[PDB]
Protein backbone atom coordinates (compact mmCIF):
# COMPACT_ATOMS: atom_id res chain seq x y z
CA UNK A 1 0.00 0.00 0.00
CA UNK A 2 1.79 3.10 -1.29
CA UNK A 3 -1.26 5.37 -0.91
CA UNK A 4 -2.23 7.81 1.83
CA UNK A 5 -5.45 6.91 3.74
CA UNK A 6 -7.37 10.16 3.17
CA UNK A 7 -6.68 10.50 -0.60
CA UNK A 8 -7.73 6.91 -1.50
CA UNK A 9 -11.53 7.26 -1.18
CA UNK A 10 -11.34 8.71 -4.70
CA UNK A 11 -11.07 5.27 -6.38
CA UNK A 12 -13.91 3.69 -4.30
CA UNK A 13 -16.26 6.58 -5.11
CA UNK A 14 -15.09 6.73 -8.79
CA UNK A 15 -15.72 3.02 -9.53
CA UNK A 16 -18.92 3.26 -7.49
CA UNK A 17 -19.86 6.22 -9.75
CA UNK A 18 -19.08 4.21 -12.93
CA UNK A 19 -20.94 1.04 -11.83
CA UNK A 20 -24.06 3.06 -10.89
CA UNK A 21 -23.95 1.88 -7.27
CA UNK A 22 -23.83 5.16 -5.33
CA UNK A 23 -26.78 6.50 -3.33
CA UNK A 24 -26.49 10.18 -2.37
CA UNK A 25 -28.79 12.28 -0.20
CA UNK A 26 -29.83 11.16 3.30
CA UNK A 27 -33.09 9.31 2.55
CA UNK A 28 -31.93 7.42 -0.57
CA UNK A 29 -28.84 6.55 1.52
CA UNK A 30 -30.43 5.49 4.82
CA UNK A 31 -33.30 3.45 3.33
CA UNK A 32 -31.34 1.48 0.69
CA UNK A 33 -28.53 0.94 3.21
CA UNK A 34 -31.07 -0.48 5.70
CA UNK A 35 -32.06 -2.86 2.90
CA UNK A 36 -28.84 -4.79 3.74
CA UNK A 37 -28.01 -4.59 0.01
CA UNK A 38 -25.34 -1.93 0.53
CA UNK A 39 -21.93 -2.70 1.98
CA UNK A 40 -20.37 0.45 3.44
CA UNK A 41 -21.27 4.12 3.96
CA UNK A 42 -19.40 7.48 3.89
CA UNK A 43 -20.50 10.38 6.17
CA UNK A 44 -19.52 14.03 6.77
CA UNK A 45 -18.25 15.11 10.18
CA UNK A 46 -19.05 18.83 10.15
CA UNK A 47 -22.83 19.41 10.20
CA UNK A 48 -25.41 21.94 11.46
CA UNK A 49 -27.86 19.22 12.55
CA UNK A 50 -27.18 17.17 15.74
CA UNK A 51 -29.70 14.42 14.88
CA UNK A 52 -28.05 13.92 11.47
CA UNK A 53 -25.22 12.33 13.42
CA UNK A 54 -27.55 10.15 15.54
CA UNK A 55 -29.39 8.70 12.56
CA UNK A 56 -26.39 7.44 10.65
CA UNK A 57 -24.34 6.48 13.71
CA UNK A 58 -27.23 4.38 15.08
CA UNK A 59 -28.05 2.92 11.64
CA UNK A 60 -24.40 2.00 10.91
CA UNK A 61 -24.16 0.62 14.46
CA UNK A 62 -27.10 -1.80 14.34
CA UNK A 63 -27.08 -2.83 10.66
CA UNK A 64 -23.36 -3.90 10.68
CA UNK A 65 -22.06 -1.14 8.41
CA UNK A 66 -18.76 0.76 8.56
CA UNK A 67 -18.42 4.49 9.24
CA UNK A 68 -16.00 6.86 7.53
CA UNK A 69 -16.06 10.57 8.32
CA UNK A 70 -14.87 13.45 6.12
CA UNK A 71 -14.06 17.11 6.87
CA UNK A 72 -16.74 19.11 5.08
CA UNK A 73 -19.75 18.47 2.87
CA UNK A 74 -17.74 20.35 0.20
CA UNK A 75 -14.82 17.87 -0.20
CA UNK A 76 -17.36 15.01 -0.19
CA UNK A 77 -19.21 16.95 -2.92
CA UNK A 78 -15.99 16.86 -4.93
CA UNK A 79 -15.77 13.04 -4.39
CA UNK A 80 -19.43 12.30 -5.27
CA UNK A 81 -19.13 13.77 -8.77
CA UNK A 82 -21.64 16.59 -8.33
CA UNK A 83 -18.99 19.26 -8.92
CA UNK A 84 -19.58 21.28 -12.08
CA UNK A 85 -16.45 22.45 -13.92
CA UNK A 86 -15.30 25.52 -15.94
CA UNK A 87 -13.86 25.82 -19.46
CA UNK A 88 -10.27 25.20 -18.31
CA UNK A 89 -11.08 22.64 -15.59
CA UNK A 90 -11.74 24.85 -12.54
CA UNK A 91 -13.95 22.93 -10.07
CA UNK A 92 -16.28 25.95 -9.86
CA UNK A 93 -19.64 24.66 -8.67
CA UNK A 94 -19.95 22.46 -5.58
CA UNK A 95 -23.08 20.67 -4.37
CA UNK A 96 -22.06 19.11 -1.05
CA UNK A 97 -22.92 15.52 -0.04
CA UNK A 98 -22.80 14.54 3.63
CA UNK A 99 -24.45 11.17 2.96
CA UNK A 100 -22.92 8.62 0.59
CA UNK A 101 -24.01 4.94 0.47
CA UNK A 102 -22.01 2.31 -1.43
CA UNK A 103 -23.89 -0.55 -3.12
CA UNK A 104 -21.78 -1.88 -6.01
CA UNK A 105 -17.98 -1.53 -5.78
CA UNK A 106 -15.67 -1.61 -8.77
CA UNK A 107 -12.68 -3.92 -8.69
CA UNK A 108 -9.64 -1.94 -7.51
CA UNK A 109 -6.39 -2.89 -5.78
CA UNK A 110 -5.82 0.72 -4.63
CA UNK A 111 -8.91 2.05 -2.84
CA UNK A 112 -9.41 -1.43 -1.40
CA UNK A 113 -5.75 -1.53 -0.24
CA UNK A 114 -6.35 1.66 1.79
CA UNK A 115 -9.94 1.02 2.94
CA UNK A 116 -9.35 -2.66 3.91
CA UNK A 117 -6.16 -1.60 5.77
CA UNK A 118 -7.82 1.34 7.56
CA UNK A 119 -10.67 -0.99 8.55
CA UNK A 120 -8.42 -3.90 9.53
CA UNK A 121 -6.58 -1.45 11.85
CA UNK A 122 -9.84 0.18 13.07
CA UNK A 123 -11.28 -3.21 14.17
CA UNK B 1 -62.43 34.93 -39.12
CA UNK B 2 -59.93 36.89 -37.01
CA UNK B 3 -59.51 34.82 -33.83
CA UNK B 4 -61.42 36.20 -30.86
CA UNK B 5 -59.59 37.00 -27.60
CA UNK B 6 -62.15 36.15 -24.88
CA UNK B 7 -60.20 35.09 -21.84
CA UNK B 8 -62.66 35.06 -18.92
CA UNK B 9 -63.66 32.20 -16.58
CA UNK B 10 -63.37 31.29 -12.88
CA UNK B 11 -60.41 33.63 -12.36
CA UNK B 12 -57.61 31.23 -11.42
CA UNK B 13 -57.29 27.52 -11.01
CA UNK B 14 -53.97 27.47 -9.16
CA UNK B 15 -51.67 24.49 -9.54
CA UNK B 16 -50.42 22.54 -6.51
CA UNK B 17 -47.08 23.85 -5.28
CA UNK B 18 -44.80 21.33 -3.61
CA UNK B 19 -44.85 21.27 0.16
CA UNK B 20 -41.22 21.68 1.08
CA UNK B 21 -40.56 19.80 4.29
CA UNK B 22 -37.22 20.72 5.88
CA UNK B 23 -35.32 17.63 7.09
CA UNK B 24 -38.43 15.42 7.32
CA UNK B 25 -36.35 12.27 6.81
CA UNK B 26 -35.27 12.57 10.44
CA UNK B 27 -38.79 12.26 11.86
CA UNK B 28 -39.05 8.53 11.02
CA UNK B 29 -36.46 7.15 13.42
CA UNK B 30 -36.41 7.54 17.22
CA UNK B 31 -32.94 7.32 18.84
CA UNK B 32 -32.75 6.50 22.59
CA UNK B 33 -29.84 7.16 25.00
CA UNK B 34 -28.05 3.88 24.15
CA UNK B 35 -28.07 4.62 20.42
CA UNK B 36 -30.90 2.17 19.74
CA UNK B 37 -33.23 2.47 16.74
CA UNK B 38 -36.99 2.65 17.27
CA UNK B 39 -39.19 2.64 14.15
CA UNK B 40 -42.28 4.75 14.85
CA UNK B 41 -44.30 3.54 11.83
CA UNK B 42 -45.07 0.34 9.92
CA UNK B 43 -43.10 -1.56 7.25
CA UNK B 44 -44.75 -2.29 3.88
CA UNK B 45 -45.28 -5.89 2.60
CA UNK B 46 -45.04 -5.08 -1.16
CA UNK B 47 -42.05 -6.36 -3.16
CA UNK B 48 -40.50 -3.22 -4.71
CA UNK B 49 -40.52 -1.10 -1.54
CA UNK B 50 -39.97 -4.05 0.81
CA UNK B 51 -37.56 -3.44 3.73
CA UNK B 52 -36.40 -0.11 2.27
CA UNK B 53 -39.58 1.99 2.51
CA UNK B 54 -42.01 2.65 5.38
CA UNK B 55 -45.69 3.62 5.47
CA UNK B 56 -47.58 6.67 6.72
CA UNK B 57 -49.76 6.85 9.75
CA UNK B 58 -52.80 8.96 9.00
CA UNK B 59 -55.40 8.67 11.80
CA UNK B 60 -57.59 5.94 10.19
CA UNK B 61 -55.19 4.55 7.55
CA UNK B 62 -51.64 3.39 6.69
CA UNK B 63 -50.25 4.73 3.38
CA UNK B 64 -47.02 3.88 1.51
CA UNK B 65 -45.99 6.24 -1.31
CA UNK B 66 -44.51 3.78 -3.80
CA UNK B 67 -47.22 1.16 -4.47
CA UNK B 68 -50.06 3.27 -2.96
CA UNK B 69 -51.00 0.60 -0.39
CA UNK B 70 -53.86 1.34 2.05
CA UNK B 71 -55.04 -0.26 5.32
CA UNK B 72 -57.40 0.73 8.13
ZN1 LIG C 1 -45.31 -0.09 -0.39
Amino acid sequence: GVMDVNTALQEVLKTALIHDGLARGIREAAKALDKRQAHLCVLASNCDEPMYVKLVEALCAEHQINLIKVDDNKKLGEWVGLCKIDREGKPRKVVGCSCVVVKDYGKESQAKDVIEEYFKCKK
Amino acid sequence: KKRKKKSCTTPKKNKHKRKKVKLAVLKYYKVDENGKISRLRRECPSDECGAGVFMASHFDRHYCGKCCLTYC
